[PDB]
DNA sequence: GTTATCCGCTCACAATGCCACACGCCTAACGAGCCGG
DNA sequence: CCGGCTCGTATAATCTTATGTGAGCGGATAAC
């Protein structure tokens, strides 16, 4: 029906059933088909369903459309139309009750939840082996006790008419009605109330949870077992018709007669008194024949004669890559569409296309139809259909007066990102293929090795206005992923450009002196002067720093004939400079994004079709080929080749002479042979770029060269260093598939001959590449499916949210060269807070503004490092995201304007360039200031620096502030310098041992032994080649018993013998020591100040980006510190080493666990803040969120996810992977109860307690406490209000059993459910009406 | 291959797929994604339900063409019903509220 | 003809009030036999729209400005009618 | 002893889109049919 | 002169190169 809110669910009553069917299935034969008319009372009928034809009795009687709604009698057919044969259920009464199967096997048991029993026990009751107790009574028996046949002949014995013993479904229809509800739910709360034990509180909540879900709804225990059994309307399982004889049978049909049979037979063994060992057997068969109906994977029995498949049941109608969701909901065929093979057409402007005359007649058809009876040239319709097929000539005038305005649009089929689709204007053309736009091509990708692209048409008022506002190609310039210009010109206008701004230093007509650019044309044009000869020339330019018009400016200039025949297609915007150089490819990119920044968008469109023009043609005339003689040998290679030859002979004999082992002779030889490989490409890189000598009117000068393939790598056009050096110079080192490379690189290049052996190992790499494409594509297409289905319903709602929080940005740095500056990362980025001037108390930015390319420089004058800008992660509106806190828009200008469906978008950002994918000492290096963060150190007796404290890191920097480097300096370690000593670059300032742990001292005086024991807890090592015999400490488990329960230390005290304190404190710092710990000076030996005392030995892929957003678990996670307190160990092999913190004011309940073989870091008198690490290793994230807060995740995400796609030099802007991040940590557990209706353990969405607090503090009382969740993605979909939007997606089964059980009820809000439905999407244009409906809705 | 109006399935009311048999071109999910990224939502709708599985509503808009008046006529389409008849086939409920 | 649209946005508000003033507009002009404002030149109706929005004489205030005066003409008219039949009966 | 945990075994559920093309989709034995021997 | 043959048709049966997850449940496992 129409005008209809949210969608209800819930379970389906027998008399429900009743109210749904019309009439009772009782044979099971389908048609006669001696006659064909369908047998009465079959699953075909006629008085059942309806009438076979339109408005005809099936006895044949009444047959006129004036006799509507009197049925016959000789059919009790009722006259109607045939599509009642298509809505009227039906419905079969069972003989015995029968269990549903989706209620027992969706695995969490909902029989087995609800009535506490396991799962087998209920299987071997239905199924027929046991019994159960139903009110037992004065019996030794209880109620969910379960029997055998002996256990029940022996009660028949005992209480032979006291307990109520039955079997099979009507027994466990038996046990749901008897149990209560409220009773259940009074006595498990009070039982939870008074319960400390944590499993059997998650049980019991999880219990009381069904039941309060279950008595909120409408429904009942008694509905899951089913009674009476609807099935579907005729027409919607139809009966296949063949060619000479029978019909083809469905599989629906197949398994409704299985049932019905049965159905009928246990029937009339009921009628006969029959025995009982019959009667349950045929109970169990019909139990199994509804189990193979509703869903045959449970039980994969049921396969028809000849094709042994399962049948299709009605479950797998809807799940898979076939049910009605993912099938014919979403993706539906399209009248008015086409397809052919495409064709380029070098002649077209940007906003049109080459469409064939006959294809664009057989789609325009009913406005062809229109444009006809409106002229008089036709009268019926089928006098236009004639005219039409004749084809004659007015037909054509007709068509281009139908065409002039009406755009089409154009598909690749492979759809990535947003570019995929674009609409075009078209232009015919007689042909067979699709003519396209070349620019467009890289945007679409497109080969023309034969790609395929299809046309659809839009048809009404509005669906052409938005294809021509919102979608024509003129207006898709920048990409949504990144602001850069996606109409770069391609390889061969690269080409033509290249080749026309060039010089050379002797050629006609150098040197002469010029009017203007069209007198060097008609100089070109004459052959009097060659294209690039150096000559002086008049050009007049405009410059617009005047304050919106044009200041003109006429000079004479060195420059080249071409340059100024190129200057005469640039617009009066730009200066000069921007093509006076050579222009390769970035140039002219550069140039165009130029062209977009000064002067709009106009100019930025014509100025791209007069580059493709201008460089096609030239292209043209260069005639620019390539030859066998263009790819120049070195000289030299012959005898690198032998000197590599008798190195590796030099080393093969010094293996032999056993000299040096095998590891070594492998790591010579592959050095060897990448020195040669080296030495080999730079000759011939210098021998091809260079060699073009020519005379100069003088003698001799050296020039970039004209040779072939090095213009076209030079200007980027194809092919880089790497193939154009395994074109003439020595190909690589292949590498076996197995991991190594192999020792004998190929010496051979591809001018010269390979020979079989060559080859046949450059094979691996060629197959090895192949597979991985063919897996890569389809893993990045899951991940970009299961992205774009969590971040769907996120549309930008409203304008400002107005708070002022945000997230701190600085440029990353590793340590080598900085990464990522600053402005290109808060480009484009509402400032959070107002970002003070270095001029203190001057404001350099006001709080609340965007951070525009002008303004990000002028913040970049005064070198800030950190700007605080306002992310999407603490947006505070509530189902949505508010505009300031996302900023500008990309692929566009201005801010993000109300509607702009961001969270597809960025989903299809990260999931585009899926493919592209594949699957001891510290040296400072320039001069600046020497910042040590988080220090605390001590000069020790030699002068080295010692630092007691863990987090030091290490911060190079300039006059200025901005930080130039950073780098990790470890706890403890060889400094060779301090803190704030300017040093300069090239300095290696720090080192430190990989085997030695740092047990440095505070004080200084002499070191003794507190339970070290030779024999029970330390061991006396005796170096056999050296002469210094140590000690060696191990921990309490490595030794044996006799020193488990000691504690071994080496004290620190002075040279009396006595413990000096820490200077600050009153605490004495004994040192007890761990395993591996060789004490080296020992007691009566003199210690320093901070000594070493003890010396301590110790993906990247598209998986990697899919584990992360996965959020999954890392193996052997880092243990962070809960609270901050003194560190103090416990007991030993309780499962694992206790440790208890103990904070200062607080106290310290948490005992935690820690595997003694995992190593650690903390002492027992050190403390430390919370959030911090204890043994190295990865990290998952929900320590970060639950620790360190929120912000800290959603940094840790992006900088991993980042450097995996700067890897591959891929640019991705960032607010993509926050919106991403922002739809993983929705959900929340409560930490109290509150003073709302809210329980303790109970997982809700965090916008419902957002309001829920802001209601409660609008009044008096206390609010809740939450703890914000994180889930993985797909843990994210399926758990949703909506019950569509999880059914959608995988799993649909166990959704739609949670969901009918609750009885849920869905608004029909977002994207994904008002296109399963059919209506608008409150998103784009249409975002304007459901708000205009909704204020309808509530005035 | 190309197809103004054409022939339709028997189940669901979509029309056919290939060039034989005189079909129309499978515009898949991944385009729907597509039109939701941009602001498009009219076009959707009738990619959605006046070309395929709105019976009423294409014959109205096919007349409608022919009379030289753009309109369009929503509707719900018929493969959503079938939806619904093949839940409501299983002991689920399932309605239309108001 | 018209290939761009950039006019049109930095006079309307947004590239959605666009879509829906210009259809609206256009859907007048075609069916309700309305005389265009600015010449055509042999264009179809949604050009023609999107012209007389970036020159500025159609917008939505100025749309339902002349559909309330019109509305508000054509109910006074049929009163008009009403009183006519009137004088006629008596 | 008995109780609250830790760990190994078993099992459901996912794995891009589109296109063309092409050939496939029962029968040994239980209720009727013909009429010969 | 009913079904022996012959046919219309309704309907039952002895794999064995996969991976990665999560999620749950039965059996051991370390304490007052
Ligand atoms: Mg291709
Ligand atoms: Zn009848
Ligand atoms: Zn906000």
């Amino acid at each position: 029906t129409e005008e209809f809110d949210a969608i209800k669910i819930a379970l389906a009553s027998p008399d429900m059933i009743r109210s749904w069917s019309f009439g009772e299935v009782k044979k099971p034969e389908t048609i006669n088909y001696r006659t064909f008319k369908p047998e009465r009372d079959g699953l075909f009928c006629a008085r059942i369903f309806g009438p076979v034809k339109d408005y005809e009795c099936l006895c044949g009687k009444y047959k006129r459309l004036k006799h509507r709604g009197v049925i016959c009698e000789k059919c009790g057919v009722e006259v109607t139309q045939t599509k009642v044969r298509r809505e009227r259920m039906g419905h079969i009464e069972l003989a015995s009750p029968t269990a549903h199967i989706w209620f027992l096997k969706s695995l969490p048991s909902r029989i087995g939840l609800l009535l506490d029993m396991p799962l087998r026990d209920i299987e071997r009751v239905l199924y027929f082996e046991s019994y159960v107790v139903i009110e037992g009574g004065m019996t030794n028996l209880e109620r969910q006790q379960i029997l055998t046949e002996e256990q029940y002949l022996d009660a028949l014995e005992e209480f032979g008419d006291e307990f109520d013993a039955k079997m099979g479904a009507e027994a466990i229809q038996a046990l749901l009605k008897s149990m209560d509800l409220e009773q259940e739910c009074e006595q498990l709360r009070e039982e939870l109330n008074e319960t400390n034990s944590e499993t059997k509180r998650k049980k019991l909540t999880k219990r009381i949870k069904l039941l309060e879900a279950f008595v909120q709804s409408g429904n009942k225990p008694e509905w899951m077992i089913l009674t009476v059994l609807p099935v579907l309307p005729p027409d919607l399982r139809p009966l296949v018709p063949l060619d000479g004889g029978r019909f083809a049978t469905s599989d629906l049909n197949d398994l409704y007669r299985r049932v019905i049979n049965r159905n009928n037979r246990l029937k009339r063994l009921l009628d006969l008194a029959a025995p009982d060992i019959i009667v349950r057997n045929e109970k169990r068969m019909l139990q199994e024949a509804v189990d193979a109906l509703l869903d045959n994977g449970r039980r994969g029995r049921a396969i028809t004669g000849s094709n042994k498949r399962p049948l299709k049941s009605l479950a797998d109608m809807i799940k898979g890559k076939q049910g009605r969701f993912r099938q014919n909901l979403l993706g539906k065929r399209v009248d008015y569409s086409g397809r052919s093979v495409i064709t380029v057409g070098p002649y077209l402007r940007l906003h049109q296309c080459g469409l064939p005359k006959k294809m664009a007649l057989e789609l325009f058809k009913p406005f062809i139809y229109g444009k006809l009876e409106l002229r008089g040239l036709a009268t019926t319709i089928k006098a236009a259909k004639k005219m039409v097929e004749r084809e004659e000539a007015v037909v054509w005038d007709i068509l281009d007066e139908v065409i002039r305005e009406h755009p089409v649009l154009l598909n690749r089929a492979p759809t990535l990102h947003r570019l995929g689709i674009q609409a075009f204007e078209p232009v015919l053309i007689e042909g067979k293929a699709i003519q396209l736009h070349p620019l467009v091509c890289a945007a679409y990708n497109a080969d023309f090795d034969g790609d395929q692209m299809a046309v659809h048409v839009p048809l009404t008022l509005e669906a052409q206005l938005e294809a021509r506002a919102l979608m024509m190609s003129t207006n898709n310039i920048l990409s949504p992923a990144n602001g850069e210009p996606i109409i770069v010109p391609s390889q061969d206008v690269v080409l033509g450009l290249y080749y026309m701004t060039r010089d050379c230093v002797n050629a006609k007509g150098e040197g002469m002196v010029l009017t203007g650019p069209k007198e060097a044309e008609r100089l070109y044009r004459s052959g009097l002067a060659s294209l690039h000869a150096r000559v002086k020339v008049r050009i007049t330019e405009y410059e617009k720093d005047a304050n919106g018009e044009l200041v003109a400016k006429t000079s004479l200039k060195d420059t080249t004939v071409g340059r100024a025949i190129l200057w005469m297609i640039v617009p009066k915007g730009l200066p000069y400079s921007i093509v006076n150089q050579a222009l390769g490819k970035k140039a002219i990119s550069k140039m165009l994004n130029t062209c977009y920044r000064i002067l709009g968008l106009k100019p930025t469109v014509i100025f791209a079709d007069q580059i493709m023009y201008t460089g096609f043609a030239y292209a043209a005339r260069s005639g620019a080929s390539v030859g066998i003689d263009d790819m120049v040998i070195p000289e030299k290679k012959h005898e690198i080749i032998s000197e590599a030859e008798a190195e590796v002979a030099e080393i093969q004999e010094q293996f032999q002479s056993g000299l040096v082992t095998a590891g070594e002779r492998y790591n010579k030889v592959i050095d060897i042979w990448a020195a040669a490989n080296d030495r080999v490409s730079k000759a011939m890189m210098d021998n091809l770029q260079t060699e073009t000598v020519i005379n100069r009117d003088g003698q001799e000068e050296k020039q970039v060269s004209f040779n072939s393939i090095y213009m076209m790598a030079d200007s980027g056009a194809r092919g880089s260093a790497a193939q154009i050096r395994q074109l003439a110079g020595m190909r690589g080192l292949m590498a076996k598939p197995d991991g190594s490379i192999i020792e004998t690189p190929i010496t051979a290049n591809f001018r010269e001959g390979l020979n079989v052996l060559q080859y046949f190992i450059s094979t691996h790499g060629a197959r090895k590449g192949l597979a991985d494409t063919a897996l890569k594509t389809a893993n990045s297409g899951y991940l970009t499916r299961r992205l774009v289905d969590v971040a769907q319903d996120l549309v930008v709602t409203e304008d400002d949210c107005g708070t002022h929080e945000g997230i701190m940005m600085t440029p990353v740095i590793e340590g080598g060269d900085v990464k990522e500056p600053l402005r290109d990362r808060v480009l484009g980025r509402v400032t959070a807070e107002d970002v003070l001037k270095p001029g203190t108390a001057d404001i350099l930015v006001p709080r609340n503004t965007l951070l525009h390319e002008q303004w990000c420089d002028l913040l970049e004058e005064n070198s800030v490092d950190a700007v605080k800008v306002r992310s999407v992660v603490s947006c505070d509106t509530d189902f949505g995201v508010c505009a300031h806190c996302y900023g500008r828009d990309l692929a566009r200008g201005h801010i993000i304007n109300k509607g702009e469906a961001i969270g597809v978008i960025a989903a299809q950002s990260i999931g585009e360039p899926g493919t592209q994918l594949t699957m001891s000492s510290i040296q400072v290096k320039n001069k600046g200031s020497i910042k040590l963060s988080n220090v605390k150190s001590v000069v020790n007796s030699s002068g080295k620096l010692v630092i007691t404290s863990r987090n030091t890191e290490l911060k190079l920097i300039d006059e200025f502030g901005r930080t130039k480097e950073s780098y990790k300096v470890p706890y403890g370690a060889v400094l060779a310098k301090g803190d704030g000593e300017q040093v300069a670059g090239g300095e290696t300032v720090a080192n430190w041992d990989p085997h030695t742990m740092p047990v440095i001292t505070e004080v200084s005086g002499f070191v003794r032994f507190t339970d070290m024991i030779d024999g029970q807890t330390i061991t006396r090592q005796t170096d056999e080649l050296t002469g210094l015999s140590s000690l060696v400490v191990l921990d309490s488990a490595e030794r044996t018993a006799g020193g488990k329960d000691l504690r071994p230390a080496l004290k620190i005290v002075d040279a009396q013998g006595n413990d000096v304190l820490i200077p600050g404190t009153d605490m004495p710092a004994q040192y007890f020591l761990p395993g591996k710990a060789i004490v080296q000076l020992e007691d009566g030996v003199q210690i320093s100040s901070g000594d070493t005392l003890a010396r301590i030995p110790q993906t990247g892929g598209l998986p990697r980006v899919a584990d992360l957003f996965e959020a999954r678990r890392p193996k052997e996670p880092a243990i962070l510190a809960e609270i901050s307190g003194i560190v103090s160990f416990g007991k030993e092999t309780k499962g694992k080493r206790r440790l208890v913190i103990t904070p200062v004011d607080g106290s310290d309940p948490y005992e935690e666990m820690i595997p003694k073989w995992r190593q650690l870091n903390v002492f027992e008198g050190e403390r430390v803040e919370r959030g911090d690490v204890i043994s190295d290793g990865p990290e998952a994230p929900h320590d970060i969120l639950r620790l360190r807060g929120v912000h800290a995740v959603t940094r840790y995400i992006v900088n991993e996810v980042q450097d995996v796609y700067r890897l591959q030099g891929v640019k991705i802007n960032d607010k993509h992977i926050e919106v991403i991040v922002r739809q993983m940590l929705r959900k929340a557990t409560i930490v109290n109860a509150g003073s709302s209706d809210f329980l303790e353990g109970e997982q809700v969405e965090y916008s419902r307690v957002k309001i829920a607090n802001r209601e409660l503090e609008a009044n008096g009382k206390v609010g809740a406490t939450y703890s914000r969740d994180l889930l993985g993605i797909t843990k994210a979909s399926l758990a949703t209000e909506s019950f569509i939007s999880a059914a959608s997606f995988q799993e649909t089964t166990r959704v739609l059993t949670e969901a009918a059980v609750a009885g849920k009820r869905d608004e029909l809000r977002g994207l994904k459910e008002n296109v399963i439905v059919g209506r608008l999407i409150p998103a784009g244009t249409g975002y304007a009406y459901h708000q205009d409906r909704m204020r309808r809705r509530a005035a | 291959h190309a197809r103004s109006t054409g022939s339709y399935s028997l189940v669901t009311q979509q029309p056919l797929g290939g060039k034989a048999q005189f079909g129309g071109q499978r515009f898949g999910e991944m385009e729907v994604w597509a039109l939701e990224a941009y602001g498009a939502a009219y076009t959707l709708q009738e990619m959605l339900t006046v070309k395929s599985d709105d019976v009423n509503g294409r014959t109205k808009m096919y007349k409608n063409i022919v009379d030289g008046n753009h309109q369009m006529e929503p509707g719900m389409p018929e493969s959503f019903n079938v939806l619904l008849k093949e839940i409501r086939s299983l002991g689920i409920n399932i309605e239309l509220e108001d | 003809a018209r290939v761009t649209v950039q006019d049109a946005v930095e006079k309307i508000g947004n590239r959605f009030d666009l879509v829906l003033v210009a259809a609206r507009r256009a859907r007048q002009m075609q069916v309700g036999g309305k005389d265009p404002l600015v010449p055509e030149e042999n264009d179809k109706t949604t050009v023609i729209a999107l012209r007389e929005i970036e020159e500025g004489l159609i917008n939505n205030q100025i749309l339902d400005v002349r559909e309330r005066q019109e509305q508000q003409e054509q109910e006074a008219a049929e009163l008009q009618a009403v009183t006519a039949i009137a004088e006629g009966r008596r």
